[PDB]
């Protein structure tokens, strides 16, 4: 799947 | 949150696991190191690496 993450 | 295109590297910083991400539709100049808890599934990286 498409993953997303918090960017600092 | 932003879409992750790829995971490029891993490092441990005083116990703390971080990963070097390329973000989708941003260039390499925008790559960042992120703490594991910023990812939805860091287990997938760990599982990939621990199986070799």
């Amino acid at each position: 799947k498409v993953h997303r993450a918090r960017k600092t | 949150e932003f879409v992750v295109e790829k995971v490029l590297d891993r490092r441990v910083v005083n116990g703390k696991v971080e990963y070097f991400l390329k973000w989708k539709g941003f260039t390499d100049a925008d790559n960042t190191w992120e703490p594991e808890e910023n990812l939805d599934c860091p287990e997938l990286i760990e599982a990939f690496l621990n199986s070799q």
